[PDB]
RNA sequence: CCUAAAGAGUAACGGAGGAGCACGAAGGUUGGCUAAUCCUGGUCGGACAUCAGGAGGUUAGUGCAAUGGCAUAAGCCAGCUUGACUGCGAGCGUGACGGCGCGAGCAGGUGCGAAAGCAGGUCAUAGUGAUCCGGUGGUUCUGAAUGGAAGGGCCAUCGC
RNA sequence: UGCCUGGCGGCCGUAGCGCGGUGGUCCCACCUGACCCCAUGCCGAACUCAGAAGUGAAACGCCGUAGCGCCGAUGGUAGUGUGGGGUCUCCCCAUGCGAGAGUAGGGAACUGCCAGGCA
């Protein structure tokens, strides 16, 4: 499961998530899976989706993840009541629209289709089959 | 003295011959001679460094300089500020003396001698060597050495390259293999 | 807090005095300083005595 | 659980007293800063704690002068 | 290199001399020459000057790179400046050693009569 | 320091760290100086000691957290020193208040500098505690009939 | 008057590095000595003094060259004050303000005082 090796801080403010994604292009292979809403992806749901994806297209050709999960967040246990901020329990990527969250090179396009579309029912977030532009 | 006119009334016209250059101030001029006792086991014992700077004194015929720790470092256990050798510089007379000293005298004098390197330079024409022994040079005597100590020379040159360099000391015959 | 009080006092025997500190331990000696007096009305030495 | 935080200082209320324009009158505080992010020009000193006072009457000027692009504060005598 | 080196030590004393508002007489030293200057308060205006490059200071020296020839500027720039009417100036050493030729100059602009 | 919403201020058993000192030099001044790191060569010497040159350009340093600063250096070295002065202070900042802070300049006397000048501690911001009672020294104040003295005041300073 | 050189300011990278060429009568630099004035926590390297045989090599200055650093539109986008609205964790509309990045493009500086040499 992705998480940062090592963090200047365990904590970190709520924070928002308004705004469009950098990164929005198909930089590195040939086709994409971009994000078309707006949410978090856990580390656990780029793994699972992750996994979806290789076993379809029978590790041939090549996936980037292009999100990492560097935001911690916290929760509280269980009938606790204050008395400071909740330990870390998960890592997630802030998303929004327009981010690429994977790409895929040296399959064809109608595999690559399928494989994005089973890694697509892991996740939380609508997303979209894109192909890298020339321009 | 007699180096110093055996440069300007001879090395000077082989050298404008040689690599053909246009000025008289183009040609490489030996800058100065620097030594060194890098005495890294006076940590404990002081008196090895005060002695190692009588040495020195003697061969040079100048004043020493205690150099100091620039860093802490706790693999040789030292600390900054600590003295861990003493250097001299040479310029003008007291180097070209040092310089005949040296070829002539000192250099054959090497216990088991067979010819110095060539390979030592370091890019830019500055030539280095390690002597072993420190009773190579007449000043010192043998019997009078308590501890046998070693010593470094680097000869800072007005160069470039390492071939004008390695000519400008084979004019003054610098015993090379 | 290991540096004790001091008083300095006037040479010039006007009974004018200033304070300060010391480590004890590492300076030992007594501390000495011209300061001004301004009962003389002069700078004149000033001696180390006990607070 | 408990928290090994909940510190903090008094604020200081630094930053700048006198704007570029305004007319003070000499000793007037322009700045209190931490160490000189603004420098002095003409007619103003730098206290011990880097404070910028006017040493003249006048009125505020800021300016960016030197390669490093530095900040000066001077009074303009008027 | 040695004319920056010598920059930077200038720089302290000169933005002092600034701040001050004095008017300053600025010293330059060659190995060959030495040159003084009277320069008013702005900083962009020169008063009086001298210099071993002149000729009618020049023709009378042995060599223009000397204590004598210093001490020979100092007594022409100061009484230039008395012509003038000046008096009141701060010296400002130019980063070199306040030492030998430049105290030189120094000395002889005060026996002169100006005012440092 | 962040939360704090580009003036100030701003809460929570919000998120992170520090203090309860040090220094007669680590203060003043004059003169000078400029780092880390890596690459190449070199006795013992090694990944790393000291020497030389080059690249680099402050990525170092700053008595101790962090932040803001620092080359005219506030960083580093040496000489001489006691301004870590006394009486004051236009004006200003910041506090409900008690208070706390910055300060040109004036008088006296000083140090460094040829001089212009700079110096009323320290790169700055923590290192602390009111009042009462009491102690010590000083004093052109007071002194219960009067002269003294005790005691009180005032100035300096100390204690738990 | 013009050219070149020095000094002191004004102007802060369109002014900086690099690359190519170029200057020594004066000026500047290196350079020549050092017993001295003065100097090295060693060293006449630097500082300093006494000099002018040599040299424009290095340094410094001047001219060319987009190769970098750097500068940089227009348009669009982001954000946002006020008012209004929605499917309200986020947006949209009216109006005003409008980046950052990137793109075209540029860039091889400009200017006063004094002095000196030369024509
Ligand atoms: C769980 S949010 C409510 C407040 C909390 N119990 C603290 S004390
Ligand atoms: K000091
Ligand atoms: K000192
Ligand atoms: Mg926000
Ligand atoms: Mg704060
Ligand atoms: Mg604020
Ligand atoms: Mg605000
Ligand atoms: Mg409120
Ligand atoms: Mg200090
Ligand atoms: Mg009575
Ligand atoms: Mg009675
Ligand atoms: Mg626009
Ligand atoms: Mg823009």
């Amino acid at each position: 499961m992705l998480q940062p090796k090592r963090t200047k801080f365990r904590k970190m403010h709520k924070g928002r998530n308004r705004g469009l994604a950098q990164g929005t292009d198909v930089s590195f292979g040939s086709f994409g899976l971009k994000a078309v809403g707006r949410g978090r992806l856990t580390a656990r749901q780029i793994e699972a989706a992750r996994r979806a994806m290789t076993r379809a297209v029978k590790r041939q050709g090549k996936i980037w993840i292009r999100v990492f999960p560097d935001k911690p967040i916290t929760e509280k246990p269980l009938a606790v009541r204050g008395k400071g901020k909740g330990n870390v329990e998960y890592w997630v990527a802030l998303i929004q629209p327009g981010k690429v969250l994977y790409e895929m090179d040296g399959v064809p396009e109608e595999l690559a289709r399928e494989a994005f579309k089973l890694a697509a029912a892991k996740l939380p977030i609508k997303t979209t089959f894109v192909t890298k532009t020339v321009m | 003295a007699k180096l110093h006119d055996y440069y300007k009334d001879e090395v000077v016209k082989k050298l404008m011959t040689e690599f053909n250059y246009n000025s008289v101030m183009q040609v490489p001029r030996v800058e100065k001679i620097t030594l060194n006792m890098g005495v890294g086991e006076a940590i404990a014992d002081k008196k090895l460094l005060d002695n190692a700077a009588a040495d020195l004194a003697a061969i040079s015929g100048q004043k020493p300089l205690i150099t100091k720790a620039r860093k802490s470092v706790a693999g040789f256990k030292i600390r900054q500020g600590y003295p861990i050798g003493c250097k001299v510089t040479l310029r003008g007379e007291r180097m070209w003396e040092f310089f005949e000293r040296l070829i002539t005298i000192a250099v054959p004098r090497i216990r088991d001698f067979r010819g110095l390197s060539a390979k030592s330079f370091d890019g830019r024409g500055n030539y280095s060597m390690g002597v072993r022994e420190q009773i190579i040079f007449p000043e010192i005597d043998y019997d009078k050495v308590d501890r046998v100590r070693g010593l470094d020379i680097t000869i800072t040159t007005t160069a470039k390259s390492d071939e004008e360099g390695r000519a400008l000391l084979a004019a003054f015959d610098f015993p090379f293999r | 807090g290991i540096r004790e009080k001091i008083k300095l006092v006037s040479s010039a025997g006007t009974g004018h005095f200033y304070t300060t500190t010391k480590n004890k331990r590492t300076k030992p000696e007594k501390l000495e300083l011209k300061k001004f007096d301004p009962v003389v009305r002069q700078h004149v030495i000033y001696k180390e005595a006990k607070i | 659980g408990s928290t090994r935080n909940g510190r903090d200082s008094e604020a200081k209320r630094l930053g700048v007293k006198r704007f570029g324009g305004e007319s003070v009158l000499a000793g007037s505080i322009i700045v209190r800063q931490r160490g000189t992010k603004f420098h002095a020009g003409a007619n103003v000193g730098c206290g011990r704690d880097h404070t910028l006072f006017a040493k003249a009457d006048g009125k505020v000027k800021f300016e960016v002068k030197g390669p490093k692009n530095r900040k000066f504060i001077s009074i303009e005598a008027e | 290199d040695k004319k920056s080196a010598r920059i930077r030590r200038a720089t302290r004393a000169r933005r002092k001399l600034q701040e001050l508002g004095a008017t300053r007489l600025v010293v330059h030293r060659t190995p060959r020459h030495i040159y003084a200057q009277v320069i008013a308060p702005n900083g962009s205006e020169v008063l009086v000057a001298a210099s071993t490059v002149e000729k009618a200071i020049a023709e009378q020296l042995k060599y223009t790179g000397n204590k004598d020839a210093a001490a020979a500027v100092g007594k022409a720039v100061a009484e230039r400046a008395l012509e003038k009417g000046i008096k009141d100036v701060s010296f400002d050493r130019s980063g070199f050693q306040y030492h030998g030729r430049v105290q030189a100059l120094a000395d002889a602009a005060r026996e002169a009569g100006l005012q440092f």
